[PDB]
């Protein structure tokens, strides 16, 4: 089989002392990460939620996000349900960005971008506008990580 | 020159720190760190010295009310409040802030309490 883990590389130029193992860095650099030179992949998953009586509030939480990737959701509704409510906050609660609903109101979008070393994120999603006991309403839910074309995605779910 | 200050905020009553007679030209540094409690810090500078409650408050009775997106109704009044201010660019919560004197006289800087969410379960600005 293969394996997974995480892993320290020790590149030398002219410097014997590497094959030793503890080479502390010196000099001016000379080699860098390639995957810089081309575009990001982008991550996509879709979920069908549900807002009970009594569920009428949910949370999800996100893997961690690099400094520099972006971030995207939209909600769309299965059929008569009303729009509800999307804000996106830290594992904290701080909030950091509002839903948007678009000029052809049937759905409400989001947008981030990352600044800091390591960003928890957490989406929020509530229909408790008032105390209306509507039932079984039912959404669907789309989210992506360095995806910007969320809107028509056309491939299956891809990456992690 | 550097100064340190200490003190203490109790539901989201400021102090006001006065300048006297600033030259043009200066730059003013400020860095506002938690010592206890669920403070979140807040700083802001501005020349004539007016309570920033009343107008605050009108935010928390916005959000408290509707949808009205914090994020955007804080800082449109902030920015007409304050001539400068900074919530969130140090290290975790804090504040830190670069300001450099317009022209001269005397400023007054202001410390306080943002408004945040500290739940996962409900929304309460």
């Amino acid at each position: 089989t293969y394996t997974t883990g995480s892993f320290q590389l020790i590149l030398g130029l002219n410097a014997p002392q590497v094959i030793s193992g503890e080479g502390e860095p010196e000099g001016e650099v000379f080699a860098s990460l390639a995957s810089l030179e081309i575009k990001p992949e982008a991550h996509v998953q879709e979920l069908e939620i549900r807002l009970d009586k009594d569920t009428r509030y949910l949370t999800q939480h996100t893997r961690n996000l690099q400094p520099g990737d972006t971030f995207h959701a939209l909600v769309e509704p299965i059929g008569e349900a009303p729009l509800p409510r999307l804000r996106l906050t830290d594992s904290g609660g701080k909030p950091l960005a509002f839903g948007l609903i678009d000029q052809p109101g049937e759905s409400v979008e989001l947008n981030y971008t990352c600044d800091q070393d390591i960003c928890e994120l957490v989406v929020h999603v509530d229909g408790t506008d008032g105390q209306k006991d509507s039932g079984e309403a039912v959404y669907r839910l789309l989210v992506g990580i360095n995806a910007p074309n969320l809107r028509e995605s056309g491939q299956t779910p891809v990456g992690s | 020159r550097v100064q340190h200050f200490t003190g203490y905020i109790e539901d989201g009553r400021g102090i006001f720190y006065s300048l006297p007679d600033m030259k043009q030209g200066d730059i003013i540094y400020a860095s506002m760190q938690n010592t206890g409690g669920n403070l979140d810090p807040l700083v802001g500078i501005m020349a004539e010295e007016i309570d920033p409650a009343v107008s605050l408050g009108q935010v928390l009775e916005k959000a408290l009310a509707s949808e009205n997106d914090l994020i955007s109704e804080l800082t449109a009044v902030a920015d007409r409040i304050f001539l400068g201010w900074d919530d969130d660019g140090g290290k975790g919560y804090s504040a830190s802030l670069e300001f450099t004197i317009p022209r001269d006289g005397t400023y007054h800087i202001f410390a306080g309490s943002t408004i945040t969410n500290q739940r996962l379960d409900k929304f309460q600005p």
